[PDB]
């Protein structure tokens, strides 16, 4: 997962 | 967005960018009255920041955007970095937005206000096309 | 990245089912949305996901997080508006 | 809130  | 499509010009009118002082655009957000922005905490928003309203196309020196300098910013105290739950931030701005046919505001929900699972709905921004 | 604003159109999910993508990192004050060929990704934080509601457009999510390569097969992870509005109108009416 | 001038084209 990854802040978008 | 990734496999999107381009907006007509101005018809998500409460899409905002979020821009540091070099110009870059790191983050959305959505106008919620003349003087307020909600956008996600994670985005780590300071007062050094600048909110860019009525834009379309980022390369573009012709449009008429709206530059406002932020105030304060208001984490969501329930916000917690380690889950990223209760992801979002209030922008209060120091100069109001102008409102106008490409500038204005979304609705908020009630609390209790039912979006069933299938719907469809519309998401918008900058953010990649691809990876 | 793109100069032009960009859209899509996605649906929602039960947080039930986008448990069996992402397990026990779905809270309740998230909702998921996608997973039909588009995504958001990353530099669409902090913006909108809005559904239609009686004719007007109402903010039902704040783009979050999601896939680390933003795969169109999978959902994206929206903040969940309805869970926190009490808090927005909270601090409009203090400040 | 919620109804823009220039209607979005989906």
């Amino acid at each position: 997962s990854w802040p978008w | 967005i990734v496999n999107g499509e381009e907006a007509v010009p101005g018809s998500w009118p409460w899409q905002v960018s979020l821009q540091d002082k070099t110009g870059f655009h790191f983050c959305g957000g959505s106008l919620i009255n003349e003087n307020w922005v909600v956008t996600a905490a994670h985005c780590g928003v300071t007062t050094s920041d600048v909110v860019v309203a009525g834009e379309f196309d980022q390369g573009s020196s012709s449009e008429k955007i709206q530059k406002l300098k932020i105030a304060k910013v208001f984490k969501n105290s329930k916000y917690n970095s380690l889950t990223i739950n209760n992801d979002i931030t209030l922008l209060k701005l120091s100069t109001a937005a102008s409102f106008s046919q490409t500038v204005s505001a979304v609705c908020l929900p009630s609390a209790s206000d039912d979006f069933a699972a299938g719907t469809t709905c519309v998401t918008t921004g900058w953010g990649l096309t691809r990876y | 990245t793109p100069d032009r604003l960009q859209q899509a159109s996605l649906p929602l999910l039960s947080n039930t089912n986008c448990k069996k993508y992402w397990g026990t990192k779905i809270k309740d004050a998230m909702i998921c949305a996608g997973a039909s060929g588009v995504s958001s990704c990353m530099g669409d934080s902090g913006g909108p996901l809005v559904c239609k509601k009686n004719g007007a457009w109402t903010l039902v999510g704040i783009v979050s997080w999601g896939s680390s390569t933003c795969s169109t097969s999978t959902p994206g992870v929206y903040a969940r508006v309805t869970a926190l509005v009490n808090w927005v109108q909270q601090t409009l009416a203090a400040n | 809130c919620g109804v823009p001038a220039i209607q979005p084209v989906l």
